[PDB]
Order: C-alpha cells, then structure tokens, then sequence
RNA sequence: AAACUUUCAGCAACGGAUCUCUUGGCUCUCGCAUCGAUGAAGAACGCAGCGAAAUGCGAUACGUAAUGUGAAUUG
RNA sequence: GAGAAGCUCAGACGAGUAGGCAGGCGUGGAGGUUUGUGACGAAGCCUUGGGCGUGAGCCUGGGUCGAACAGCCUCUAGUG
RNA sequence: UUUCAAUGGCCCGUCUUGAAACACGGACCAAGGAGUCUAGCAUCUAUGCGAGUGUUUGGGUGAUGAAAACCCAUCCGCGAAAUGAAAGUGAAUGCAGGUGGGAACGCCCUUGUGGCGUGCACCAUCGACCGACCCGGAAUGGAAGGGUUUGAGU
RNA sequence: GUACGUGAAAUUGCUGAAAGGGAAGCAUUGGAAAUCAGUCUUACCUGGGUGAGAUCAGUAGUGCGAGACUAUGCAC
C-alpha cells in the first residue's frame, strides 16, 4: 500500500476490433498462420503476457492503497472491522437506497472507507 | 542469448498425495515434520511413499512378512515390519506366527489373524511414536510388477509378453506369426 | 472422548457457514464465527476447532462481551460449551486490562490477548457518539 | 478399560432424564468428506428422469 | 404436502384448469368469505357469490365500499358492484370489476336453493 | 463431466487438436480393423501375431458342462473346512480324520501345488493329480474317489 | 468562413436483439382396450338474432329428450 | 499466527506453428449454504464517469426499466 | 477522452516451401452455429473391499406418499492354474534356491564418496518345478532317466 | 397510445464537439483542451485553559497455597 506502480495502464484491445463492429474489444490471442500481431512485428499492437504482472505487494490496490471489498448488507461491512487499513467497502449496485444509507452509516462507525459514497 | 540445454529441469516426482483423504493428509503432516526435523532416511522414505499412487503401493500379505522376517540369517526376530500400503491375509499360511506390523491398512482377515496369534497391528502414527526414526524396523514393499499390466508391457516380436486378446483359445492369435507351420513364429 | 481438532479443521477449512470467501484480490477469506477474535480463516484462530478459544462481540448499547469456551468436558454439550462475560460500562483502560487478565494471566489464550484487545478497541470506537457535521 | 461414553436422554419437556445410552460405535467411524462427496455425487443422480 | 396420486401440483396443469374452467366450475372458484356475524349465524366460512348479494370491498382502491352484486362476469372472474364505477373520457361511468376473494358477504340473497346449499354445507338456517 | 473435458480447452484453437496439414477427415485408412494383411500389416504383425489363419480341430456343438472341472491345490485344502473343524483336528491326534469333500466346495480335481500339514485327512474328489495323491498319503491321509 | 465527409455523445428514428414470462413442446412412468353394412375413418354441403376460420351440431341442425347444478350469457 | 493448501531465504532462466499438459475466466440448469439482493426498483440495456486483473473477465457512478436475481462449496451440460 | 506532431504499422482467415498478393472466403449487424452420446478396449489416477470381489435378473420393509433410500437368498461374471490342435496331464531338492547391483535398519570405525551384517522393490543372470515337443527306453498305464528346444506358466 | 412490456446492433435525422491538400483505422511519446480523484491536519497518545462529578493505586471481607475477573465499602 506504499508507492503503487502500474507497469501499464492501457487495456490490450483485440486486433482489428477498431475496424469491425462485429469484433469485440475483449482480448483474443491471434492464431492466424500469417498473423503479424502474433509474430510481434514492429509497430503492431502488444499482446498480454506474464511479464506485465504487477508487484505482488501492490497488486489489486486502489490508488489510496486499499482494496475495494464488495458489500451487499450491513453484515458484509462488519466483516471489515479489523481490516480497516487494508479494505474499503464498495456498496453493490443492486442494494436499495434505504439499505445503502444503513451501510454508509455502519462503515462510518467502523472507520471503513467507502469507495462509492453518494 | 544463453546456450543452455535443459533435460532434467522439472522434477518428475510427486510432492503430495493425489488422494483427498483427510486422514492421509494428517499422516503426511506428521511425516513432513519428522522427515524435516530428523536426519533419518527412514522418515524420508515413509513421507515419499505416502504420496505414491495405488499401483506404486502394492499390497503385501502376512505370509510374505512372515517369510521375510524369518530367514535363517535374519535377526529380524522381534522387530516391527512397516509397509506404506495394505497388508493382506494369506489363507494358505494355516498357522500365523507372532508378528508386529505397522501398515496403512489391514484387511479384516489379516488384522484378526495377526491379533489372534498374539501379534500387534499399528497405524503409521503409532509407529512414529514407537520408532520416531524407524530404528530396528523392517521397511518392506509389495511386488510392484505383479499387476496384470506388466504381463503386457513391452509386447513385440520375440519379447514373450502377453497379447491383449478378448478370449483365450485356438482361433485367438495362435496362427500365422505364432508358429512355424503358419509362415513364421513371432 | 474426542473427535480430533485437526480433523475438524480439515473438514471445515473450505466449507463452513462462518467462512466468507471471495475470489477477488487473488482469493481472500474471512471467518465470522463468534469465537474467532482475529476474523481470519486459520486453524489456530477458529473456535470450531480449538478446545480453548475466545471471541469479542459488541454488547448493546455500550461495551463488549467476551466469549470463551468452557472446559472440554462440555464439548458435546453446546448449551454449556460457551461462556459469555459482559465487560461493559468500564472505561477503555479498565476493559483491556480485564480481557488481558481473563485470557492471558490465566494462561487460557495468551496468544490472543493482543488481537482481543484490538478487537475490543475497535468495537468501543464504533460505539462512541457520532459528532455529525451539519 | 471402561470407556463410559454415555449419552443422556431428554424428556419431552426438555429436562435431562435419568436414563443414558452408551455412545454407539458408529460415532467413532472415520469422517471422510472426500468419500462422502463421491458417494453423494452418484446417489443424487439416481432419481433422475430421462430427457 | 400432497400425497394423493390423483392430485397434480403441476403449475402448468393447475393454471390450465383454472383459466380453462367451464362456467359452472368458475362459480365455485369465485367464492367470498362470509362476514363474522354471518359465519356464526350460518356456521359457514364462505360461499360462491351470487347476483343480488350484499358485499363490502376489503382490498384495493375501493376498500370500504358496499353494495349489491349487479353481475357476476365469470368469463373474467370479476364481480360488478353497484355504485362502484369510474368515469370514462366522455363522462359515462364504467363499472370497475373486483375479485370475489377481495370482498366479504354481509347479506346473502337467500332462496330455496341457497337455503339448501347452507344445510348441505353443514350450516344452519 | 463435460466441464473438465479437453474439448472445452480447444475452443478458439481452430483445428481442435487434429492438425492443419493432416486434419480430422473421415476414415482415411478404412473402417474397423480392415487391412491387417496389407496396409495395417506392420501393426498386426507387431502387436497381434497369430491373428490370421487357422489352427486346430473344430468341435461341433460344444457343451461345456461335461467338461466342468475347476481345480484346487493342496495348499488350499485345509482352507475349505470350517474354522471349528480346523481347530478340532489340525495338529491334534484323533481317532477320526476330517473329510474334505472338494466337490461340494465347487472343485472337480485336486492338484498338487503346495504342501500339507502332517495331520490325516480324507480327500473326496472326482479327480486328483498323481503328485497331489502322493503328498496326501505322506501326510497320513487318503484320497477317496467320488462321482 | 460555410457546405461536405468522418468519429463520438445526447435526443429522435429504423429494427426487434436482450431480459423476464409461458393454458405450448419434448421426454419418462403409471393405467386402460372401445371402429365399421345397426354404414366407420375420411370427404362435401348446410345449421346461430347479428358468425367467416376453429368448436359444436344435422332440416329436431352452436341442438331435442333425460340427469345434475342452480342464475347466468356477454361484443 | 500468518488458509502448513501457510510462512520464509536464495539462484538460474523466459522465441514459438502443428501438437501436449496445467491453472484460471465466462454461460444454462441441480444439491448445500449465505437472519444473501430486490417494487424505497430484480433482470436487462445505454453511457461523452470511477476502480481491479498480464488476460479471459469483474466491480462501481449516472441514465433507462419493471419482477425477479446473486456470492461461496459441490453436481451437471444442447456452455463461449 | 479527443486531436495534433514526430517515429513505426500492408488485410484478416486459409491451404502452402512461400500470401499484402494480380490465390480463395469475407458489404453490414443481431440471434443460431461444429469432438457429442452409447457398446467396447488401453494406460494413468481416486475410492472400497481383498484371495476374493460384484446389493439394482430378482425378492422385501410397501400401505401409508415411495422411479429414491434401505434390506435380503440362490446362481452367475471376473479373479484364485497352466499347457496342448487334441485325447490329456497339471506346478517346492533347498530358507520356495544360487549369483550381482540395491531401499531401509543395525554394528564398527574415525572423520572420507566410509568398512561389516542382514537384505524389500526392481533388473540382469545360473538352476529347480508344470504343460507341449524331441529322445533313448529297461493288450494296457507311462513311472524313473534325458534334451540343443518350446509356453501369454510355477 | 393498440405501428403498444423491455427496446441492443447494423442503419438514419437533428444538435453539439472536433478533425480534414489522392483513403481511413492502430501503436509509442508528449502538447493542447475537456474531464476525474484526493476531504487530508480524521483516529490514538500527551501537554495547555476552565469546568463539574456515583472518584484512583495498596488494601478489609465474601474456592487452602499463587494468578485474572466482577461485586459491598474504605481510600474523598
Ligand atoms: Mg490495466
Ligand atoms: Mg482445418
Ligand atoms: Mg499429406
Ligand atoms: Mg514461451
Ligand atoms: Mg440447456
Ligand atoms: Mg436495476
Ligand atoms: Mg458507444
Ligand atoms: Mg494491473
Ligand atoms: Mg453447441
Ligand atoms: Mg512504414
Ligand atoms: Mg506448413
Ligand atoms: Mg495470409
Ligand atoms: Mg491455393
Ligand atoms: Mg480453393
Ligand atoms: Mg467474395
Ligand atoms: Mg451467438
């Protein structure tokens, strides 16, 4: 949770997804027998590989050094009582406005940071 | 670049059992500790065999145990036999001697006959208490190549192995290529 | 009589009502059982295994209740297995000292004094009045 | 020696009675989640109707 | 739990038998609870509704209204109650249907057959 | 189950493991085991020698019941008797000797593998090998033949 | 500088994916044995206050007798 | 203590078609479990906002919407 | 995020020695769309039991509610014996043998990669034993004696 | 609003933004413009100012030896 470095912030888009709407952006390994991308010719897009993996100490951490724990109710927030300096509460999208208020209050009581407050 | 040729790179051995038996996991836990905190080759032998598959851990019968521990120049008189595997009975041995055996499993008949003859049966954790380094122990194994598949492995011209045949008799692979009167023999 | 505590952990290390496991962050696990002060899924902190174990829960409206497991003769009697001592209306200095005495100075779970005090501290911090900022 | 692992019997009003039963030997059987899962996987298929 | 081999818990069959019920079957399906005073008087919990019966609405926007049953629209499983209407665009008043299960009968249109139905159902006159 | 199958791993790999050059065509060397004498000979002659041709006499309408004769060796003879009978006679000196009727244990011939303890026993069998009979007689017992 | 072309977003179209549903299908099991020259199966033409397709029916024609229910039908 | 399936110290190494193996991601349905989410808005969809993962993917703000739906351990397949 | 500048970047899929090809498919988008299930066989793994193993051909608690669970007898399959075309015959000289290597254990050194004694598994090897075959070989039987051989044996 | 639940994509109109000398798209790096997040110095500890208060360390007593706890009082 100190000095968080990302080896890369660009997302690795699928080859030719910029040219055909039928080709989604989500990454696919090119397997063509002539593929210039698979062969890594200069000037082509990069492919995901294990060398891009981030430091094990800072992996998964948000910029503030915390990791965003999803919470669906008050009891999920109570799970983060002792882990106040390592986990932040992320309130689920399908939690009602009433329950969301009770969650925000419980997190504030425990000193748990909430990523999506408001 | 570096010119490295890599043949024995990844070790080929099991580092843990494939079994999900929780009690086998407890025995491994015991013998991981014993093999690490002692200088005994016996404990490393037990730990390694606790990982092995069923086919690599053949059974042994009480007859073989009785024979192996009763040789003329033995001195294996009052020592505990240990096998990481199943101890079966041999009903052909009409009178069982007094034996001390430590094993993973005992067949119901093997266990009853060992006890009735005044002997004793131990699990491997009981063995660890009695001989924490395996001192004055006879470590034994069953016959690895007694299983059916080894009748067939290596079959080929003039190898004298067993063929894979659906049935046995004349008309089932005893003709051309198996005798001189039919072209050639093997 | 006893079913082994090692055996119980093997059964419940990945399957129990009190374990909340998520695949995020590479696989985190939380333990929610009442007699687990640390809140982490491990054999030594699980009250379901250990003959001696402690838990610190919140007591309404102030203070904490110290939960402890009685002598293992009650292992088969769940009604007599858990002891719940209400340490409430004491100050923070008084509360931590009693927890340390009951758990540590008795030799019960000396390994769990620090975690228990920290857990009681956090519960007490959660119960304080809210200085709401209008 | 004498194990004496008895189990108490409770009356219909919740009070423990004076009668006990020795703990049946089956309660000392090995507890095997791997075996139980394998058997349960098979047995739970045996009510299925073909489609 | 049901145990009879002659009873179906199939959702498909139950829904088909309800929405495909013939006219005489739909009469029993459109039953209403009797009022507390009527339950004691006749020892009967509920009856198939009937035209010219007196009810009060117990659920919905029209809860608390009272009136005769002007018609029993069985094709729609609906009751039409007197003076329970709504205004159309052109000022005409359109009757508003209410489910039989959502009213309670406060006065029965007793007649020879209805009297026979009370005694047959174990009730009193 | 399908979830753990190799087919699931080959999704996105165009040739499904069967090669781009040679492919996964319909039967490219014929159906079944056809061709053992011609283009499959190098397999048949290596792994199934003796496959082709005839050996021996035919026997029309073979009926296996008159040929029924499972065998038991001497080393199993005392295992056919109950535990109480073994304790009463085996190793003791008695005026009567136990009768082991091998036919009621499901055997038609007594063979001679193994050894016998030194107690008399009467072995009732349809058939017996020569060496089996000699070892029974050395133990003080006898063979009595039955039908 | 516009117009024009191109991309993105909002809004509006075009289109009918998606999601949820389901008096339908499919499959299994259990039970049963009953067509016709006393004219069947099938076909045609007709029958309702306002009815063409379906259901039903046959000049006694969305039916007569008989039995049960017991106030509807409904556009 | 550090899910002993854990913890800790160190060194070397990293092209890949056809092909092989492993560990993962996602989908429909089944058992178990989670005082699980939900008309005070489930699912779905849009997005000129945010976050996580090398990646498969995942979480979230705002908009739209109207009745169901999800996490964890297992089972299963007409599963990308 | 958009755009600009500088530098790089040919159209993917495919068969191919070789595709940017003046080789073929591909105007666009949605939804659908291809290693399955079954009778076997083989290796490997897990589980149960083990000289045995396999309750589901059947029968029972059974009527209640029962396509499940659970229980129960005789057979039978595979395995516990091979060999021979067959008629047939059918597995211990010995500690169920000897030799070499060898796991594990014990003892001696004296700090070596030690010597000594048992020797599991496995492999190589010399024998013995059973069947077939080839011998001599003193009406029917083939006992002792043999063999360079032979068997998917002990 | 019956051309009716939700209402995707291709494709289209309007509005806004931006770019454009014989394609466009992409990658790297920054400029420019637009837009997003830090809520910090919260907690805990001590000192300083005043304030009121059932008042705290050792003890007395209520499971024999030692240790923790609550509870009646004193210690004011
Ligand atoms: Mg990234
Ligand atoms: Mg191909
Ligand atoms: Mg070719
Ligand atoms: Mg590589
Ligand atoms: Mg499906
Ligand atoms: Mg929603
Ligand atoms: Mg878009
Ligand atoms: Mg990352
Ligand atoms: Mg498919
Ligand atoms: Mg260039
Ligand atoms: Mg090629
Ligand atoms: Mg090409
Ligand atoms: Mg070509
Ligand atoms: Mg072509
Ligand atoms: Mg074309
Ligand atoms: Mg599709």
């Amino acid at each position: 949770a100190v000095n968080i470095i990302k080896k890369r912030t660009k997302p690795f888009k699928r080859h030719q997804s910029d040219r055909f709407k039928r080709v989604g952006e989500s990454w696919r390994k090119p397997r063509g027998i002539d593929s210039c991308v698979r062969r890594r010719f200069r000037g082509t897009i990069s492919m995901p590989k294990i060398g891009y993996g981030n430091n094990k100490k800072t992996r998964y951490c948000m910029p503030n050094g915390l990791k965003a724990f999803l919470v669906r109710n008050v009891s999920d927030v109570e799970l983060l009582l002792m882990h106040n300096k390592t986990y932040a509460a992320e309130i689920a999208g399908n939690v009602s406005a009433r329950k969301r208020v009770e969650i925000v209050e419980k997190a504030r009581a425990l000193g748990v940071k909430v990523t999506n407050a408001g | 670049g570096i010119d490295i040729e890599r043949h024995h790179v990844r070790k080929s051995q099991r580092s843990k059992p494939a079994s999900e038996n929780v009690y086998l996991k407890l025995l491994v836990k015991l013998y991981r500790f014993l093999a690490r905190r002692t200088d005994s080759r016996f404990n490393k032998a037990i730990l390694k065999r606790l990982f092995q598959s069923k086919t690599n851990r053949p059974p042994i019968s009480i007859s073989k145990i009785a024979a192996l521990t009763s040789r003329k120049s033995a001195s294996l008189e009052g020592k505990t036999t240990v096998i990481v595997g199943t101890v079966t009975d041999d009903e052909r041995l009409l009178t069982v001697p007094k034996l001390s055996v430590a094993a993973l499993r005992f067949t119901k008949s093997a266990r009853a006959r060992i006890l009735k003859a005044g002997g004793e049966v131990l699990t491997l954790d009981q063995l660890a208490l009695r001989a924490p380094t395996g001192s004055n122990t006879v470590l034994l194994r069953g016959k690895k190549h007694a299983r059916e598949a080894y009748r067939h492995f290596g079959f080929g011209p003039h190898k004298h192995k067993a063929p894979y045949v659906r049935s046995e008799g004349r008309k089932f692979e005893r003709a051309r290529g198996r005798r001189k009167s039919r072209a050639f023999k093997v | 009589m006893s079913v082994s505590n090692d055996l119980i952990w093997q059964v419940i290390r990945d399957n129990n009502r009190f374990l909340v496991k998520r695949p995020e962050f590479g696989g985190i696990q939380f333990n929610r059982e009442p007699v687990n002060v640390s809140g982490k899924n491990a054999q030594r902190f699980s009250g379901l295994c250990n003959d001696k174990a402690v838990g610190v829960q919140a007591n309404s409206p102030r203070g904490v209740v110290l939960i402890t497991k009685t002598n293992p003769k009650n292992a088969q009697k769940p009604a007599k297995l858990f002891r719940k001592d209400v340490i409430a209306n004491a100050s923070s200095r008084k509360t931590y000292k009693s927890i340390a005495g009951r758990i540590g100075r008795t030799g019960y779970r000396d390994d769990l004094v620090k975690v228990s005090v920290a857990r009681a501290s956090a519960i007490l911090s959660s119960q304080r009045p809210k200085k709401t900022v209008a | 020696a004498a194990a004496r692992p008895t189990v108490s019997i409770y009356s219909k009003d919740g009070s423990v009675s004076s009668e006990t039963i020795a703990l049946p030997f089956v309660f000392k059987a090995p507890i095997r989640p791997d075996l139980v899962r394998s058997v349960h996987t098979a047995v739970a298929k045996n009510k299925r109707q073909p489609y | 739990m049901k145990f009879s081999r002659d009873v179906t818990s199939s959702r498909r069959k139950q829904r088909k038998a309800h929405f495909g019920a013939p006219s005489s079957v739909r009469r029993v399906l459109m039953s209403a609870p009797l009022s507390k005073e009527l339950r004691e008087q006749y020892k009967i919990r509920s009856l198939p509704v009937r035209r010219d019966d007196q009810i009060t609405v117990i659920r919905g926007s029209n809860k608390g209204r009272e009136g005769k049953i002007t018609s029993v629209y069985r094709k729609k499983f609906l009751l039409l109650i007197e003076r329970v209407t709504r205004e159309k665009a052109n000022g005409a008043s359109a009757p508003v249907g209410i489910d039989a299960s959502k009213v309670v009968i406060t006065k029965l249109h007793l007649d020879k057959d209805r009297k026979d139905l009370i005694v047959r159902k174990g009730g009193k006159v | 189950p399908t979830h753990t199958s190799k087919t699931r791993k080959l999704r996105g790999h165009v040739s499904a493991g069967h090669g781009r050059i040679g492919k996964h065509r319909k039967h490219p060397g014929g159906r079944g085991k056809a061709g053992g004498l011609q283009h499959l000979r190098s397999h048949f002659d290596k792994y199934h020698p003796g496959y082709f041709g005839k050996v021996g006499m035919r026997r029309f309408h073979l009926m296996k019941n008159p040929l029924w004769r499972p065998t038991v060796n001497l080393d199993r003879l005392w295992t056919l008797v109950p535990n109480e009978t073994r304790e009463k006679y085996l190793g003791k000196n008695t005026e009567v000797a136990p009768v082991i009727n091998v036919l009621q244990s499901g055997y038609g011939k007594v063979l001679g593998k193994g050894r016998l303890p030194d107690t008399p026993v009467i072995i009732q069998t349809r058939y017996v090998s020569r060496r089996a009979e000699e070892k029974i007689k050395q133990a003080g017992g006898v063979v009595e033949l039955i039908a």
